[PDB]
């Protein structure tokens, strides 16, 4: 099935460990469990506890929040968007290649 | 050679050139005379033939005057680093991380995972009585194995390796011998990319600033993506399949993007090219028929590119006379070799002139670079318009000189690194003023002027004025448009001086619309959405005045692309069908990066 993640169409709720295919000339992607959120530390910390997420670290005004087992990251992301927060669900995999 | 004595550096009338009578390298490393990239005397690098003398980093005078990278910390963000290698260990400093195991030891477990170790040796193989000599043999290395087969390439690990952690923050060079090949365009504005761009900005612009060095890609002819290999079949114009502006990271300015040169002094067969190339550096071919990069391998005859079960026609491999423990290889290549060639050159300059900013070092490298392959021709694209006008348009430039007198080509950037000349210029260099990043200027395009006709009679054009007096270093452009066959598009930028730069050459690898139609029965990609491109062509020019973006659809013929499934070996043909409708330019944005003279 098709699924919308981060404003783009992938091929298969979104939970940690879920595997996504982005057509047939791209690497297999995995939902890492991490959400990137554009917010200051204090705002990101408040957003984490009031959404059931764990603040891990931040850099450049962008926080990394980790979802707990069972969490539907797509539901969390859509809620954050509606609250006016820029969010990206991390989709991990072998995107960079040795040259 | 032990007979190559130190120079005082003050010799009156010294010829520092590529054919100097004084051209030699000190040292007792047994393989250094086969490192043509240090000094190219037409030697074969253990391959079947040598190249043309002089085509190297011209660093002999640095070496003869003791400029060796001392005090310079280099991070190798790659597949691994065998930190106990006898020709690397002395130069390893604390702080490496294995992001797979969590350990401080990024030594690979996979025999073919030799890439990072090979990269590292090009930069900083120890100057001793074994193996090779690094470009900057007194530089200090850390390794972060982001590209290990079992690394998920997590954001937290990119941050850790690229300057965000206590371990990596105090590197002055970040070597990135990697890149992303794409068949569908990407926006550069995702949070993961924004976060890294912000980090790179902070790391570049601080005191003791860090230089990010970045491989252009090896996609002149073929790209690999998700277990498939793609290449054009047929007799199309000799334009790169991978333009170096396709990977969004390559247009972030903070990356110094490099193309690869071979031992004959021309672009390595495979090298990606584009307006965002800053310099050409040594990468070679394959080390079989012609020279590649002699460097440090994974140690032992059971690991690395030099190992018993992976034979090579390179004579250094499986050779008990020259390299009994198979600690060196002669097959390292790619823009992944051009990258550490540049990292090493940077480390040399930084060690000689530790107060210079990254922008100062870029200025010196650009103004001292050698105009190799001076006569190479532009690549033309022929088509017939809807009115029957037969057009011949430039799809990729050869060498051109901008209005400030700077020579530039998308193949070689400002040219091949010349370390000796960069050092000559550095002695008298006055610091550049602070970087000014002008606000993005967005131009939304409307009405009839937005149309991109099939096989256009002239470009679809849009112009904006930059009011601020500024001396240009680089320009970034974002483009949004709709078009049903993206590789038909030629995208060019014109400065107030009338200087032109092709930002995206046509017949590139953005074939994903056709792939989607074949594989899925529908097309996800409507066109470009904030696709970012950078040009270095305008370096030194005044920014003030009108800048014009030009977009033309330059093809209506069918094209075919060969698709190889790497696992099954099945080959498919992909047909790119011409756009049935005209395209539409939606918007573009311009950012000028430069300084107030
Ligand atoms: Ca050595
Ligand atoms: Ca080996
Ligand atoms: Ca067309």
């Amino acid at each position: 099935s098709t699924i919308e993640v981060n404003g783009q169409t992938y091929l298969i709720t979104l939970r940690r460990g879920d595997v996504l295919m982005q057509g047939a000339a791209s690497p297999e992607l995995t939902v890492s469990g991490t959400l990137l959120v554009e917010a200051d530390d204090a705002s990101a910390k408040a957003l984490a506890t009031r959404h059931g997420l764990n603040f891990k670290q931040s850099s450049g005004g962008i926080a990394l929040l980790e979802a707990k087992p069972g969490t539907d990251l797509n539901a969390i992301a859509t809620k954050l968007k509606s609250e006016g927060v820029n969010v990206q669900i991390e989709l991990s995999g072998a995107e960079q290649q040795p040259k | 050679n032990e007979g190559c004595a130190p120079l005082t550096g003050k010799e009156s009338g010294m010829d520092i050139g590529r054919s100097s009578t004084e051209r030699c390298l000190p040292g007792a490393n047994p393989l250094q005379d086969q490192q043509w990239y240090l000094l190219n005397s037409g030697q074969d690098g253990f391959s079947a033939r040598g190249g043309i003398a002089g085509n190297d980093l011209n660093l002999w005078w640095a070496h003869r005057t003791g400029v060796l990278g001392q005090g310079v910390n280099v991070a190798v963000v790659d597949d691994g680093l065998a930190i106990a290698h006898p020709d690397l260990a002395d130069n390893v400093r604390p702080g490496s991380k294995n992001v797979v195991t969590g350990s401080d030891d990024p030594t690979p477990t996979d025999p073919d995972t030799a890439h990072g170790t090979s990269v590292s040796g090009i930069i900083a193989a120890v100057d001793n009585a074994i193996g090779t000599k690094g470009i900057a043999p007194r530089a200090q290395l850390q390794g972060f194995n982001l590209l290990d087969d079992n690394s998920q390439q997590l954001q937290k690990d990119w941050l850790y390796a690229l300057g965000d952690s206590n371990a990596s923050r105090d590197n002055r060079v970040f070597n990135q011998s990697y890149g992303m090949s794409v068949v569908d365009p990407r926006s550069a504005n995702s949070l993961d990319q924004s976060q890294l761009d912000r980090l790179f900005e902070q790391q570049t612009l601080k005191a003791q600033g860090a230089a990010y060095i970045k491989a252009a890609g090896n996609g002149f002819n073929k790209i690999a993506a998700g277990g498939y290999v793609l290449n054009r079949t047929g007799n199309g114009p000799k334009l790169p399949f991978e333009n170096s502006n396709l990977d969004p990271s390559n247009s972030n300015f903070w990356n110094l993007v490099v193309s690869a040169l071979n031992a004959d002094g021309v672009r390595s067969s495979y090298s990606s090219v584009g307006s965002n190339i800053f310099l050409s550096a040594t990468g070679g071919e394959y080390g079989t028929d012609t020279p590649a990069m002699v460097t440090t391998d994974l140690p032992g005859c059971d690991m690395g590119y030099n190992r018993t079960d992976d034979p090579s026609t390179n004579r250094l491999h499986g050779n008990s006379q020259l390299d009994a423990s198979c600690d060196y290889n002669g097959v390292m290549n790619g823009t992944a070799s051009a990258t550490p060639s540049t990292s090493g050159a940077m480390a040399l300059l930084m060690s000689a002139y530790p107060d210079l900013s990254v922008r100062d070092l870029r200025d010196l490298l650009a103004r001292s670079a050698t105009r190799v392959d001076a006569k190479h021709q532009p690549v033309m694209v022929s088509y017939t318009s809807s009115t029957g006008k037969v057009r011949d348009v430039k799809g990729l430039e050869g060498w051109e000189r901008n209005a400030a007198g700077m020579w530039f080509s998308p193949t070689y950037g400002f040219g091949l690194i010349d370390v000796n000349k960069a050092l000559e210029l550095a002695a008298n260099h006055q610091p550049l003023p602070p970087l000014v990043q002008l606000p993005w200027q967005k131009i939304n395009v409307t009405g009839s002027a937005a149309a991109i006709a099939d096989v256009g009679n002239s470009p679809t054009s849009s112009t904006t004025r930059i009011a601020t007096p500024l001396t240009v270093e680089a320009v970034q452009v974002m483009v949004s448009l709709d078009h049903q066959r993206l590789p038909d598009l030629l995208i060019e930028l014109v400065s107030p001086a009338g200087t032109r730069s092709i930002l995206l050459s046509p017949f590139n690898s953005l074939v994903g619309q056709s792939l989607d139609q074949q594989q899925l029965g529908f097309v996800r990609t409507k066109g470009l959405r904030d696709m970012r491109m950078l040009s270095n062509k305008f370096y030194g020019e005044s920014a003030q005045g009108t800048w014009r973006l030009e977009v033309t659809d330059v093809a209506n013929g069918t094209r075919q692309v060969s698709l190889l499934n790497r696992e099954t070996r099945e080959r498919t043909t992909l047909t790119e069908r011409n756009n049935r409708q005209p395209g539409k330019l939606i918007s573009w944005s311009l950012r000028v990066l430069g300084h107030d003279a």
